[PDB]
RNA sequence: AUUUUAAAAUUAUUUGAAUUUUUCUUCUUAUAAUUUAAGUUGUUUCUAUACAGUACUUUCUUAACCCACUCGUCUUGAAAC
RNA sequence: CCUAUUAGCUGGUUAUUUUCGAAAGAUCUCUCAGGAUCGCUGGAGUUGAUUAAUAUAAUUUUACCAGGUAGAGAUAAUGAU
RNA sequence: AUUUCACUCAUAUUAAAUAAAAUAACUCCAAGUGGGCCAUUUUUGGUAAGCAGAACUGGCGAUGAGGGAUGCUCCUAACGC
């Protein structure tokens, strides 16, 4: 395994309700499942979406169980779809998200960058919503139609990058940019 | 260049809506005893025993009872340290204390607990109980009841 | 020149290099000019109990020490 | 740096200078602690002429004790020497710098037979 | 960088070591010190820190104040660690064992034929190594005319210090802030 | 005299017994409690019938700035939680008052669960203890259970054993052993921290704050 | 006493079977399990496995609760959406 | 020189017991050792087979890498034009 | 010569190490370049603690108090509009 | 209201939590100080000012060290060898 090419995020569901007061004998029991760095950092970003959304937070919440639930099978190749709210530097503004990629944790998480290097919006400016599957054929982006053509193909021009056992200063020459 | 008696009172004297008029009739019914806390809150419609500048809203052990007047034992703070003044004011600008009736009924809960658990012999534990973490308990909830909500976008 | 009118900086510090000290809480507090006339009978209440032990004490020491 | 000669270590040499007594010649090099105000050396500014303190202070075991691993102890005669007698392999003797040349032989050749050692043994002769 | 009182360091008020060079007050010192440190006795650890005390904490003891003060048992043997001075004032005197560090010869001419006897603290701790049937006191430390000039000064309202005057009387220090005729009293 | 040199030497095998047979007790102790959290989780996946543990009851805090350019009450807070030095780590018993009175500190601090081996981790090689008198504590390693039984021996918690026993497990007495204890004095991270400026929580990263049960990797590369 | 050097509680064995009584029963009790031949792991996975059908079909069973939970209310998120939308 | 002892561990036993079921399974009845206890000891060379050098100790003079603004003082603030 | 007049003002005020360690607030003052006095500091001493407590705390919790700043309003009063 | 006799309210974890809480409390003698300034947040006068005047806290003064090339006040962090 690949430590660098990595994310480090995971799968987690902890179920909770808000507090049984004198006033609410029996309330209702609630849930809602996001990912992020951590499963603390998930907690703490459940809990500010809730006191957004809803009137609820630590003094008037509790948890009663936690287990992880992870995917069926993370090595399969998906397609699904989320919804992206962002704000500027001078308003806010919302649209539709979707990717491809082996499992929802980095699914999650190839946006940020996107992001950040376009619109140069912080991380904690952006918002993400329900999280669902998408279809193949629906997508009405123009790069993600030819990601399931039936063959395609394109050629490696790509610099190439050594290791930094072979990054040796003085060559013997000069090198080519063909390779292959 | 202003430092009168009554400075800087503009609403803390103030009466407030729906208050104005003179002290309730059974005001003047409270059973006052030595060595008791209390609240001095002062009443601007009554001018003669006004509480001074600073200790309105303050609370101190009864020192002195007089006919119409009391003798409040307030701890004011002064640069370096906080020192004992004794304030004469009439006593409707007193008002009884609820910082022991919070222990009163405690000790009354002590002869009555107390004494049947010793005689019983058993060891049980008095303190406050400071709640912090919640206990573990078995919980039954229910599929059907069981209901998800979903945050939103802008709008 | 001008002066620094007035500065509160610093004082609330160096009241608690020494700390915020509290009243000494003495048990037995003089009650000088506090409500005569029952203080004055509280006076007369205590000789009532002193003369009779005195009495009482010397009586014994005398018909002890025959 | 430190010396560590045997048991012996040194955690300093090269004993402080006065400040600006390199430069300045009315001012001699035995220490003085500068008051000042921007003295820069009380200021403690960096690569400048450090003082003195208390951490450079030797081990109390092996502190005023010669490289001769003894306790130097100078005499003025040979009436000084008898204490040496129960010590003569903790302290090593000197003469005193006033004692004159036959007197020096005779406390030396007594030194000798005592079996104590003599720093200055070489002295006007 | 430690966040501690005064760097972390204990510090303890008053005498550590005495300061008279008196050469069987040290043997004393020592001996009640040594006595203080093996025994467990707060009779020996009082005696120890009280034998290292300035002058004006071991102040004199009357005869009738020490008679007063023993009346309650007769057959224990008194301690103290002043002196001990006589007091015209008391009638008679009677059979009262008593260790002090000096008596007045007075006092001790007056215990000796009384019928008691003056001990000295290598005696107390010679036949009394543990502190039993001794009744240890001291006089009256702040009775002494120096702390009648000390606490509030004199000028604050309800202060019983005695000024610093040269003489007592109508023309010194009496007019102005010390009667209500002349501008304020006290 | 005679006797006292066996009288002195039968003791030691009274009390090494006993203490054999307690061990035996909280070897069956941590047996039987071991089952029962795992039986009571596995209940909860039986049915749709929930299981959890509250809040631990305790947690490791370590401080994470210095002891300059403080206010005076967060001041008073790490005086009072014995966290004095910039890499100090203690342990906190959990309430609403002191979790209160942490929100307050919880800029300049970081602190989460610390699990079984953690806590097994820094009470063994990291773990000091008062053995002086009261007021004169004269910090001193482990290193052995004299000095244990000596403070809590007539208080029968005597034992490294017992202290690890009982500290993970809140027990009866948190009180002689957290102030027993010495306030742990930690290396700087193997790796290094991410941003002290900032807090773990946001989506930058940092470090202040509650890592629930994401300190033990940081203590255990701490230590 | 004079103090010596602190030996490591938890590498020095002496050291640290002093400080836990327990630890040398624990490790030996460890040590087996660890010596337990491959064999016995070998013929018993499968065993261990499939004793677990019932557990993995309960917590499926729950996974696809949550599933069938989470589709439902997109179905309402959406119905919202597209009754709001005119 | 009247706790580097006691125990703790390990080895060689032995006693009985015990249970994970045994070649690092566990505990005393008893022994002898050893250190993982109870803060470094051992082997071989060299100094060296000399009375002071080309070595070793030290002073001084030169460089070199990094650093280093005149002190005293008044001042909120001095290297101060 | 009185006279080494006085100066709230300027400059100077001589060995080392160690320990503790400030204030530039306040009241009065023919006071505003000063002084006295509180406050901050050191030294000395006693009473205490030395009994993982009690006193105690620039901390929190529980219970109970007092407010009219932020905000909000012109249909709630005045003042506007 | 005071006094004296009874009984007795966890006191063997401590009438809530936490606490290098007695490094406490008190007294005496006395130095220096009594021109301040800066930073965040709040705020008055001013068009504004590295301006004038205030509140809280922390710093500079009185203090160096690593960093911000550079810098009395910024960040980290305060100092025996």
């Amino acid at each position: 395994i690949d430590n660098s090419l990595n994310t480090n995020i995971h799968q987690y569901h902890i179920v909770g309700r808000a507090i049984p007061t004198a006033k609410d004998k029996n309330p209702n029991v609630y849930r809602m499942c996001i990912f992020a760095k951590n499963d603390t950092n998930a907690k703490s970003r459940f809990w500010y979406f809730m006191k957004k959304i809803n009137k609820l937070k630590k003094s008037n919440g509790e948890l009663l169980a936690c287990e992880q639930i992870k995917e069926r099978f993370p090595l399969r190749v998906k397609n699904y779809g989320v919804l992206l709210r962002y704000d500027s530097r001078t308003g806010t503004h919302n649209m539709y998200k979707e990717f491809r990629d082996t499992t929802k944790e980095g699914a999650i998480a190839q946006l940020y960058s996107e992001m950040a290097g376009r619109h140069r919006a912080r991380a904690s400016s952006i918002n993400i919503i329900r999280i669902s599957e998408i279809s193949s054929s629906l997508v009405r982006r123009p790069h993600i139609k030819q990601l399931l053509k039936r063959r395609l193909r394109f050629p490696a021009l790509h610099l190439p990058t050594l290791q930094k056992e072979y990054r040796k200063k003085f060559a013997s020459k000069r090198p080519s940019t063909y390779r292959m | 260049k202003s430092r009168g008696k009554r400075s800087g009172t503009r609403y803390k004297f103030s009466k407030k809506f729906r208050k104005h008029g003179e002290c309730t009739a059974n005001k003047y019914l409270e059973k006052l005893n030595y060595g008791d806390y209390v609240d001095i809150v002062c009443d601007s419609t009554q001018q003669k025993g006004m509480p001074f500048n600073y200790y309105h809203g303050k609370t101190g052990k009864i020192f002195h009872i007089t006919k119409r007047g009391v003798g409040v034992l307030v701890n004011k703070r002064v640069k370096h340290r906080i020192e004992q003044k004794k304030v004469c004011v009439r006593i409707e600008h007193v008002r009884k204390s609820r910082c022991n009736e919070d222990f009163l009924l405690r000790k009354i809960k002590n002869a009555e607990l107390i004494k049947e658990a010793k005689l019983k012999n058993e060891h049980i534990n008095i303190k406050r109980k400071t709640e912090g973490p919640k206990p573990a308990a078995m919980i039954k909830v229910p599929p059907s009841k069981i209901i998800t909500i979903e945050p939103l976008p802008f709008y | 020149a001008k002066s620094k009118n007035h500065t509160n900086h610093n004082q609330n510090r160096k009241a608690h290099k020494n700390g915020i000290k509290k009243p000494k809480k003495h048990k037995f507090m003089s009650r000088k000019g506090l409500d005569p006339n029952f203080f004055r009978n509280q006076k007369y209440c205590l000789k009532g109990i002193q003369k009779k032990k005195k009495e009482l004490k010397l009586k014994a020491k005398q018909e002890k020490n025959n | 740096a430190v010396k560590k000669v045997g048991k012996i270590i040194k955690k300093r040499t090269k004993k402080f200078t006065r400040f600006q007594s390199n430069r300045f010649m009315r001012v001699k090099p035995a220490w003085r602690k500068p008051r000042g105000i921007d003295c820069r050396v009380r200021r403690r500014y960096k690569g400048t002429n450090l003082m003195p303190s208390i951490g450079y202070g030797s081990n109390k075991k092996t502190k005023f004790l010669l490289p001769n691993n003894k306790y130097k102890y100078v005499v003025k005669n040979v009436k000084e020497m008898e204490p040496l007698i129960m010590n003569h392999t903790k302290y090593c003797v000197q003469i005193a710098h006033n004692v004159s040349s036959k007197k020096r032989k005779q406390i030396i050749e007594r030194a000798k037979q005592m079996n104590v050692s003599v720093i200055n043994a070489k002295a006007r002769l | 960088g430690i966040a501690l009182k005064n760097v972390g360091r204990i510090k303890k008020h008053g005498r550590k070591h005495l300061v008279s060079k008196n050469p069987y007050l040290r043997l004393l010192v020592k001996l009640y010190n040594f006595l203080a440190r093996r025994t467990n006795a707060n009779f020996n650890k009082i005696i120890a820190k009280r034998l290292i005390m300035p002058k004006r904490y071991r102040p004199p003891l009357s005869l009738s104040k020490l008679q007063y003060h023993m009346a309650n048992h007769p057959n224990d043997i008194a301690v103290v660690v002043g002196s001990i001075t006589d007091d015209k004032r008391l009638f008679s005197l009677k059979q009262l064992k008593v260790c002090a560090l000096r008596f007045t010869e007075t006092a001790r001419k007056r215990i000796e034929d009384a019928g008691g006897e003056c001990l000295t603290f290598d005696q107390l701790a010679l036949k009394y190594p543990t502190g039993k049937k001794c009744v240890l006191l001291r006089g009256p430390t702040k009775a002494r005319t120096a702390e009648k000039h000390f606490g509030k000064a004199p000028g604050k309202p309800k202060s019983k210090a005695r000024p610093y005057v040269r003489s007592k009387g109508r023309k010194f220090e009496k007019a102005r802030g010390r009667r209500k005729s002349r501008a304020y009293k006290k | 005299a005679a006797k006292k040199i066996k009288t002195l030497k039968l003791i030691n095998k009274k009390k090494r017994n006993d203490l054999r047979q307690r061990t035996l007790r909280y070897e069956e102790e941590y047996e039987s409690e071991r089952k029962k959290i795992i039986e009571l989780k596995r209940e909860a996946r039986k049915n749709n019938c929930f299981y959890r543990e509250a809040e631990k009851k305790v947690v490791f805090v370590i401080r994470l700035k210095g002891v300059n350019k403080l206010p005076p009450k967060v001041r008073s807070v790490f005086r009072l939680l014995r966290l004095l030095q910039v890499h100090n780590g203690v342990f906190v018993k959990v309430n609403k008052a002191t979790k209160e009175m942490l929100k307050i500190v919880e800029p300049y601090v970081t602190y989460g669960y610390p699990t079984l081996s953690t806590v097994r981790k820094l009470l063994y090689k990291r773990g000091y203890v008062r053995v002086g008198k009261v007021r004169r504590y004269a910090r001193k390693k482990i290193q052995d259970n004299a000095d244990i039984s000596k403070h809590l021996g007539k208080y029968n918690v005597h034992g490294i054993e017992d202290m690890v026993y009982q500290l993970y497990t809140c027990g009866p007495v948190f009180k002689k052993v957290n102030n027993f204890l010495w306030a742990f004095k930690l290396k700087p991270p193997r790796k290094g921290f991410k941003a002290k400026r900032h807090a773990f929580n946001e989506p930058r990263p940092g470090d202040w704050g509650n890592r629930e049960a994401h300190i033990n990797e940081l203590i255990n590369r701490m230590i | 006493k004079k103090r010596l050097q602190n030996k490591n509680s938890l590498t020095n064995f002496a050291v640290r079977c002093r400080l836990n009584p327990a630890y040398k029963l624990l490790r030996s009790l460890a040590v087996l399990r660890m010596r337990k031949s491959i064999l016995e792991k070998s013929k018993n996975k499968k065993e261990k496995r499939v004793q677990k059908q019932i557990q993995k079909k309960e917590l499926q069973k729950i996974n696809h609760d949550y599933y069938k939970g989470v589709a439902k209310a997109v179905k309402k998120k959406k119905k919202r959406e597209e009754k709001k939308a005119k």
